[PDB]
RNA sequence: AGUGGCGGCCGAACAGGGAC
RNA sequence: UCCCUGUUCGGCCGCCA
């Protein structure tokens, strides 16, 4: 028969025609398992056989699961998919737990042969032809081609849900006090009715897909929450994520804690508070995936806090579109954030992580702001709107900061927490020059080919200093001229550079920064009670800037 | 039952694919909304998985509205009809616009809502409406007319236009009009009470022929420029001259002029930076005639139709921005600055999209072109907000720049 | 020995603007 | 030569059908 659900049109890639590659060996354990499910799909009606006026063929095999008899069909489409038409995929992500809004009565349903139960388009059913012979060399063999959509095509994910889409479309208006979510194969149906007239709208939905050819077997697990989703288990009234399992090695390789980071990773979007900084600042310069590598003191001491935190189970709660969401940070130290979003007070909705260092040189206020453009977008995701915030920085060094900084921030409505460590900026460069402080005229310079260069300072009670480099930059020799005249200082001091470079970092108020030498300078910053720094041009003679270079060079 | 004219792509450019951001719940039940009236009413059809082709699209609110706005983003899906738009049916520009004393703005956009579009072209402006937490996959429709905010619908149009102005042209012969994208500004010499009447006249006159108007009254002529604004002091400080002459050999790219080498000598030793020092007479006149040449315009300075117009931002606190519009370096074709607009002192994307907006206009009316912005702000921070406090129908493309001030030169 | 997707890691080209 | 940004393509481990 031709099919119950409307057809959906493919094309080639312009100027470009169907597979031609023949076959790989195969042995006979394999073979015998698939001329019996080609009929066995024939005789369902998801294939036909063939003459030979179709010059298109495309390779099969097959692989066995383990502790399993079933089998698992497989085709190379690999020439049929690169000249495949570009599709829209119309999953844009996957749905997350704590986005579920509370309803009483919530049904896992199972689509059998998803992929199976599509027709592929009379016209493109040309390019699915294979070839499976009996045995290994005997038999010629015979060639068939698809009557559905098949299991590794391009499009055969991206249509799927888009018909499925149509049949779940008419239902939809039939109940609109029900909701069904859809992702893929699974069907999450929900509803306000008792767990009998759920039982009753059950078959309604499992009959009106039937309708169009779909089979919801009864052999799945009725309602009985914790439902296995996605590696998670959803409860009643609460969820939370499948128990991990850490490796308990004496020795770890690296492929010891690259499966482990991602078990703490995935922990952490309930599980408040996970840290994983230094245990991936050990696998940061890697290149063997089997060899071992030690914990520093630290990282061994990330292990162990992190495993106390996963000792007890934990859970959270369901979105209630009535009450506001307030979410709320804590630092962490070392540009680690965790943040809990909730409504009812000690109800977590998910926890999270935001650690990018992000830029070289970042402060704890722009940390601080990084960390709300994701929990707002996160949030914007998932719940569609944009929680309330409780953040730990002062209503008034915040005040400070976008006065003051030269990019336009924003953050949404937020309010204070007291909850130290309290977020704040360690320093603050004067506006006026410093009268009675030493000034320190700086400049710096290095050779590209030698990578040998000096950086130094002339002040104005004559002091100066040079000091040779090694395998080093023309801006690593500029922002050490500085670090130079901040130890060789009093707690006031002035600075001239002509470092575009070095002044921009600086003014940033930056208090962690990646490069080494840029700490030495955050440091000594701290220390001073009055720095002033200015900006003069280079190679205009001003003052001792013009001189400074010359024993630099 | 209108003929079609032909659209296609240009040479060899595959059309827009561009991926549609999440959205507050509130602009989803609104265009929801949009859309089951648009399709009711035939303007547009569902599509499938068929199209791969996509162009983001969002909710404004016009101000002062309580009605929203359908917005789409056709950055991509527009420079990429380019030839169409500007080689052949183009619309030319009235170098006088911007002289009259008052222009007023009228979004034309219900009129694109009829004629009907090529039958090839449709699959290229398809556009997703995403729902919450991935649940509904998105639900995608295409444009079956003229689509709002596309630049190849005020080209195809313009014919029917002009046949539908030219009663109010012949009538008032002073009265200048121009027409960009979704947006017409009509402009007069008439004072601001003789000119609200006509407008309302033009509103009719246009509203006979179908057109139904969803006021905005532009000043070219008031428009200021920006002073590079050199200090004047009473007393300099070793620190207050090498500032200054870091300004005029910063500013000696733009006014090849201006001399720093007087003013130099001022700076001999390598003196402590709050000494106090005597102007020599050699610095005092090097310090005036370079006063003088700021009071001019940039020299050869002259629109290049060819070129991108570029235009960037700059943050000098307290509610205030600077900006300048250019096409080549130190080449400054405009120059300006904005103060505690809306949102002042209480939010700063809310003012930059105020300031993106604002700058805009004046572009499009001096030179028909939507300048390329250079944002001082960070991408996230931008995406995330932006589209509460836009309000226009058109869009610039931008692009995000992390620089510090190493001359904070526009004001001081 | 297939494909898509999600988390982790590593790089590869392309383009942008700044610093010499 | 230098730095940061953005985009656009690639290798392995863990999970799904
Ligand atoms: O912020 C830029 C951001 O927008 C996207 C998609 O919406 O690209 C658009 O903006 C670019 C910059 O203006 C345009 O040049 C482009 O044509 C348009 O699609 C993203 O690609 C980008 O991240
Ligand atoms: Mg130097």
């Amino acid at each position: 028969p031709i099919s119950p659900i409307e057809t959906v049109p493919v094309k080639l890639k312009p100027g470009m025609d169907g597979p031609k590659v023949k076959q790989w060996p195969l042995t006979e354990e394999k073979i015998k398992a698939l001329v019996e499910i080609c009929t066995e799909m024939e005789k369902e009606g998801k294939i036909s056989k063939i003459g030979p006026e179709n010059p298109y063929n495309t390779p099969v095999f097959a692989i066995k699961k383990k502790d399993s008899t079933k089998w698992r069909k497989l085709v190379d489409f690999r020439e049929l998919n690169k000249r495949t038409q570009d599709f829209w995929e119309v999953q844009l992500g996957i749905p997350h737990p704590a986005g579920l809004k509370k309803k009483k009565s919530v049904t896992v349903l199972d689509v059998g042969d998803a992929y199976f139960s599509v027709p592929l388009d009379e016209d493109f059913r040309k390019y699915t032809a294979f070839t499976i012979p009996s045995i290994n060399n005997e038999t010629p063999g015979i060639r068939y081609q698809y009557n559905v959509l098949p299991q590794g095509w391009k499009g055969s994910p991206a249509i799927f849900q888009s018909s499925m889409t149509k049949i779940l479309e008419p239902f939809k208006k039939q109940n609109p006090d029900i909701v069904i979510y859809q992702y893929m194969d699974d069907l999450y149906v929900g509803s306000d009715l008792e767990i009998g007239q759920h039982r009753t709208k059950i078959e309604e939905l499992r009959q009106h897909l039937l309708r169009w050819g779909l089979t919801t077997p009864d052999k799945k697990h009725q309602k009985e929450p914790p439902f296995l989703w996605m590696g998670y288990e959803l409860h009643p009234d609460k969820w939370t994520v499948q128990p991990i399992v850490l490796p308990e090695k004496d020795s770890w390789t690296v492929n010891d804690i690259c499966k482990l980071v991602g078990k703490l990773n995935w922990a952490s979007q309930i599980y408040p508070g996970i840290k994983v900084r230094q245990l991936s600042k050990l696998l940061r310069g890697t290149k063997a995936l089997t060899e071992v590598i030690p914990l520093t003191e630290e990282a061994e001491l990330e292990l162990a806090e992190n495993r106390e935190i996963l000792k007890e189970p934990v859970h959270g709660v369901y979105y209630d579109p009535s009450k506001d969401l307030i979410a709320e940070i804590q630092k962490q130290g070392q540009g680690q954030w965790t943040y809990q979003i909730y409504q009812e007070p000690f109800k977590n909705l998910k926890t999270g992580k935001y650690a990018r260092m992000r830029g070289a040189h970042t402060n704890d206020v722009k940390q601080l702001t990084e960390a709300v453009q994701k929990i707002t977008t996160e949030s914007i995701v998932i719940w569609g709107k944009t929680p309330k915030f409780k953040l730990p920085i002062q209503k008034e060094t915040w005040e400070t900061w976008w006065t003051e900084y030269w990019q336009a921030t924003w953050i949404p409505e937020w309010e204070f927490v007291n909850t130290p460590p309290l977020v704040k900026l360690w320093y603050q460069l004067e506006k006026e020059p410093i009268v009675g402080a030493e000034t320190f005229y700086v400049d710096g310079a290095a050779n590209r080919e030698t990578k040998l260069g000096k950086a130094g300072y002339v002040t104005n009670k004559g002091r100066q200093k040079v000091v040779p480099l090694t395998n080093t930059t023309n801006q690593k020799t500029e922002l050490q001229a500085i670090y130079l005249a901040l130890q060789d200082s009093g707690l006031e001091v002035n600075i001239v550079t002509n470092s575009q470079y070095a002044l921009g970092i600086i003014q940033a108020q930056p208090d962690k920064s990646e490069s080494e030498l840029v700490n030495q300078i955050i440091e000594q910053l701290i220390k001073k009670e009055k720095v002033y720094l200015a900006w003069v041009p280079a190679h205009k003679g001003i003052g001792g800037n013009e001189q400074v270079d010359k024993l630099v060079s | 039952p209108i003929e079609t004219v032909p659209v296609k792509l240009k040479p060899g450019m595959d059309g827009p694919k561009v991926k549609q951001w999440p959205l507050t719940e509130e602009k989803i039940k609104a265009l929801v909304e949009i859309c089951t009236e648009m399709e009711k009413e035939g303007k547009i059809s569902k599509i499938g998985p068929e199209n791969p082709y996509n162009t983001p699209v969002f909710a404004i609110k016009k101000k002062d509205s309580t009605k929203w706005r359908k917005l789409v983003d056709f950055r991509e899906l527009n420079k990429r009809t380019q030839d169409f738009w500007e080689v052949q049916l183009g619309i030319p520009h009235p170098a006088g616009l911007k002289k009259k004393k008052s222009v007023t703005v009228l979004d034309v956009g219900d009129a694109y809502f009829s004629v009907p579009l090529d039958e090839d072209f449709r699959k290229y402006t398809a556009f997703t409406i995403p729902s919450i937490n991935n649940e509904t996959p998105g639900i995608r429709y295409q444009y079956n007319v003229l689509p709002q905010g596309w630049k190849g619908s005020p080209a195809i149009f313009q014919s029917s236009m002009t046949k539908i102005l030219e009663p109010f042209k012949k009538q008032n012969p002073d009265i200048v009009i121009y027409q960009y994208m979704d947006d017409l500004y009509v402009g007069s010499d008439l004072e601001i009470g003789q000119h609200r009447t006509k407008i309302e006249e033009l509103r009719q006159h246009l509203l006979r022929w179908g057109l139904t108007t969803p006021g905005y009254e532009l000043h070219p002529d008031k428009w200021t420029v920006q002073p590079i604004v050199l200090p004047e002091k009473d007393s300099w400080t070793v620190n207050d001259i090498q500032k200054l002459v870091g300004k005029l050999n910063w500013a000696s790219q733009i006014y090849p002029g201006i001399k720093v080498r007087q003013l130099s000598k001022l700076l001999r030793g390598t003196k402590a930076l709050t000494e106090v020092i005597p102007l020599t007479e050699e610095a005092e006149l090097e310090l005036a005639e370079n006063r003088e040449i700021l009071k001019e315009p940039v020299h050869g300075v002259y629109y290049d139709p060819s070129k991108d117009l570029i235009a960037e931002i700059q943050k000098q606190g307290q509610g205030q921005w600077t900006y300048q519009i250019y096409q080549e370096p130190f080449k400054n074709l405009k120059t300006g600055k904005y103060a505690r607009m809306r949102g002042a002192h209480t939010n700063d994307v809310k003012q930059l999209t105020e300031a993106v907006q604002k700058i805009t206009t004046e572009s499009i009316v001096i030179w028909g072109k939507t300048p390329k912005f250079k944002l001082p702000i960070q991408k996230e921070t931008w995406e995330t907000w932006w589209t509460e406090y836009w309000q226009a129908t058109w869009i610039p493309e931008w692009e995000f720049v992390n620089t510090p001030p190493l001359v904070k030169l526009w004001y001081q």
